[PDB]
RNA sequence: AGAGUUAAAUUAUAACUAAGCUGUAAAAAGCCCUAGUUAAAAUAAAAUAACCCACGAAAGUGACUCUAAUAAUCCUGACACACGAUAGCUAGGACCCAAACUGGGAUUAGAUACCCCACUAUGCCUAGCCCUAAACCCAAAUAGUUACAUAACAAAACUA
């Protein structure tokens, strides 16, 4: 399973060709790692702003 | 020093009463131990001496904590006694 | 003849399971000013305060509805060999025996 | 919640090294202590100083 | 994913940023790395003022680079990012997705400790 | 009435003024309250010093300038010299833990000056230099 | 041959164990929001268990994540970042009374 | 153990502003090439978390990152082997701050002390020595039991 999984993920890695495209791609798409918790044990996410 | 100024340990006074704002500040600092820390850093305190303090404090806290717990548990039974002059 | 085990197994006090949050029926056998001494039938009486609503309806002999928290209030404290008993039970007085 | 007592005191059974060395044994006593009377500080000092300024001036 | 590169870049325009990211990743692939992904956490005001390369910096762009690399090479990449004047501050952490979460089964309550003292009657 | 204890961040649209100025434009009253003496300096938002008054400047001498009274007197003085140069409102920054802390603050108010925010910036090392040894060996 | 005698089973009634707000969440130095919850707004101190109320495991994860963030330059050290002031308040401390 | 890094302080150093600053139970001496604010490398030390109790054989270890890594299919065992807090020694480098010594100031009958100010060896890094501590949890290692059973106190009593 691990080898197959990595076999899949490898399609997506950054290479000498993808460099130009991928970089310009990532410069377009900001991501957040941010989220908060509630006293209940619940996750709260910011993107609803 | 490299942080932005005025965002920290800052209280804004309300309706111009300053004594109250200051009280609030002092409570903030007491609560976070900043006051005890400031006071304790005036002189140095050698490591063994500090070890001893921490241990004494924790003992003290355990005892006060537990005594308090027994007070609040026993508290019901302070009511007027039913059986008087039995 | 009924073996003790047989009795214990079917008793209402065994039926209850854990006594936390159980609705129960209890009866007031003693009063000091606001203090109602309620026997709900287990072991120790509990003691609750006379409510504000219909205060005079609570009299020695009355029956009331209780929410049982603890069957006996007991704890161990720092340095003690055994627990300490308050010799009381913990209950919340709900209302009186709606009937 | 009370701080943990497990492993803390130095005992024949305890594997590790002491955390607390209690000065006197941790056993709840049967009485509490008597409340400490408040240390006094001077009173009216502000009004005094204001009056003293008023005098020095006039 | 094996290592995580936390890049804080000097805040600049589009092309120059893109350039810095490109040359950075290239350096990574030359120290023998395999780059999995490139993430952009945006540009913000830095939490405090950061002094690097005779500049005192206020804002910065944030990026993550997940990559696999031979253990030997972290020192090398580190050296490299050190002397790049476009990097505000570099760091390389073991990728947080390698460590897996064990299960808090819950909080085991700790009973008060007993028999700390003998049965002496005072 | 919603009143936040927390100050108004610079990047925020937040509208509060005191005599038409933003929270940032208001002068700063620095107060260093140290065990033998208290010093006060009122300064521009842009950090040009407006006024300076200390317990020493106020003509107390060695031990007396430790006390609260002294501190208050320095406060009043500072505030006078300040209002001369036309500062109505001021944000207090209290540096140090001393006998003169509170006193110099409410001396700033007594002396006809208005305190909006009161900040404590006391050096708290996160363990830099080792302080001098304890008294009475 | 008495059928009414008790059976040596484990306690059926026994409650589940209470959980840290985070049991099986993932604390990551990269999100300063979650972290900045367990800080004092005025000082920047990290709160204790007796405030945050965490499994020792998580209190530890939180501490380490905080310090990591603070030095990698994600999160400010001396004050809670003002943005996150109005997020939900998990901790038990009361300053203003 | 290596290598890399730094938030809070602190300081060289300028820029304004003020005449004082420092210092005590109280003073004096010291400094005014000082003080407050604004800027700042190096050095050293590692708030809070920790009301936690983990790692290491012990001594010890609690800023961050990465690399290497925590003997034994696990009985006891030296004078043999390898380590071992602080202080101290040798050589080279560092020096913020602390500080034996010493010099000033008080105190006192005296004060070769306690208190105040300066400053040094030293505390740091590299390399080598030195092998000592109330190195004490004053409780040997490994398996066990809670039976019999109170000198006293303390951290209950015991078997192999
Ligand atoms: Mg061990
Ligand atoms: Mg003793
Ligand atoms: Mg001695
Ligand atoms: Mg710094
Ligand atoms: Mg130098
Ligand atoms: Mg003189
Ligand atoms: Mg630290
Ligand atoms: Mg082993
Ligand atoms: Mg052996
Ligand atoms: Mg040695
Ligand atoms: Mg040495
Ligand atoms: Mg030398
Ligand atoms: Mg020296
Ligand atoms: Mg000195
Ligand atoms: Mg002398
Ligand atoms: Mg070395
Ligand atoms: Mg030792
Ligand atoms: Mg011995
Ligand atoms: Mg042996
Ligand atoms: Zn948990």
């Amino acid at each position: 399973q691990e080898v197959l999984q990595l076999q899949e993920e490898a399609k997506t890695f950054i290479t000498r060709e993808n460099l130009e495209a991928r970089v310009e791609e990532a410069l377009d798409s900001p991501k957040s790692y941010n989220w908060a918790i509630t006293r209940e044990g619940l996750v709260v996410r910011p993107q609803q702003k | 020093a490299n942080h932005l100024k005025f965002i920290a340990r800052t209280v804004m006074v309300q309706e111009g009463n300053v004594e109250g704002a200051y009280r609030t500040l002092n409570r903030i600092l007491t609560m976070d131990g900043l006051i005890e820390d400031i006071k304790r850093r005036r002189y140095y305190e050698k490591p063994c001496r500090r070890r001893q303090r921490e241990s004494y404090e924790t003992c003290r806290r355990i005892y006060n904590m537990e005594m308090a717990r027994k007070i609040n548990f026993l508290m019901r039974k302070n009511r007027a006694d039913p059986w008087q002059g039995c | 003849v009924e073996s003790f085990a047989s009795m214990l197994r079917h008793s209402p006090l065994t039926q209850m399971g854990p006594a936390k949050n159980k609705l129960v029926i209890g009866q007031i056998f003693h009063i000091v000013e606001d203090d109602l001494y309620i026997d709900f039938g287990g072991k120790f009486h509990c003691v609750c305060k006379r409510p504000e609503v219909d205060g005079e309806k609570y009299q020695k002999g009355t029956r009331v509805r209780l929410r049982l928290l603890d069957l006996e209030l007991t704890s161990r404290f720092l340095g003690a060999t055994t627990d300490t008993t308050i010799l009381e039970a913990d209950a919340v007085l709900l209302g009186l025996q709606e009937s | 919640a009370t701080p943990s007592l497990r492993g803390r005191l130095a005992r024949l059974g305890n594997p590790r090294r002491p955390i607390l060395k209690p000065n006197k044994p941790l056993i709840l006593a049967n009485h509490v202590g008597e409340r400490r009377r408040e240390k006094g500080e001077a009173t009216c000092i502000t009004e005094m100083s204001v009056m003293m300024a008023c005098w020095k001036q006039n | 994913p094996r290592y995580e590169l936390a890049l804080i870049l000097k805040a600049m325009q589009r092309p120059e940023t893109a350039a810095a990211l490109k040359r950075t990743l290239e350096a990574l692939m030359d120290r023998g790395a395999v780059v999995r992904n490139l993430e952009n956490l945006g540009e913000r005001m830095l939490p405090y003022k950061i002094s690097a390369h005779n500049q005192r910096h206020s804002r910065g762009g944030y990026f993550l680079v997940d990559f696999y690399a031979p253990a030997t090479t972290v020192e090398s990449m580190m050296e490299h990012l050190s002397r790049d004047i476009d990097v505000i501050r570099p760091n390389i952490v073991k990728h947080p997705l390698t460590q897996e979460v064990k299960e808090c089964e819950g909080i085991v309550p700790v009973p008060l400790e007993e028999k700390l003292y003998s049965t002496k009657k005072r | 009435s919603s009143f936040s204890i927390y100050p108004p961040i610079p990047g925020q649209e937040n509208s509060l003024r005191w005599a038409g100025k933003k929270f940032e434009e208001i002068p700063i009253a620095h107060i260093k309250a140290s065990y033998n003496n208290t010093q006060i300096q009122v300064v521009s938002a842009a950090h040009q010093p407006l006024a300076h008054a200390s317990c020493g400047t106020e003509g107390f001498r060695n031990a007396k300038k430790g006390t609260g009274i002294a501190a208050q007197t320095a406060g009043i003085a500072a505030a006078a010299k300040a209002t001369g140069k036309g500062v109505t409102h001021v944000r207090v920054v209290v540096k140090g833990l001393g006998p003169g802390r509170l006193s110099a603050i409410k001396g700033l108010t007594m002396g006809g000056l208005e305190v909006i925010s009161i900040t404590d910036n006391t050096p708290i090392p996160h363990n830099g230099c080792r302080p001098r040894k304890a008294r009475r060996l | 041959s008495n059928e009414d005698l008790p059976v040596p089973m484990e306690n059926p009634y026994k409650e589940p164990l209470k959980k840290c707000i985070l049991c099986e969440k993932h604390v990551d130095y990269k999100n300063v929001q979650l972290l900045s919850q367990f800080i004092s707004p005025f000082t920047g101190c990290i709160y204790g268990r007796h405030i945050t109320g965490l499994c020792g495991k998580k209190q530890k994860e939180i501490t380490k994540a905080i310090k990591r963030a603070q030095i990698l330059g994600f999160m400010p050290v001396t004050y809670k970042d003002p943005a996150y002031l109005k997020d939900p308040k998990v901790c038990n401390i009361k300053y203003r009374e």
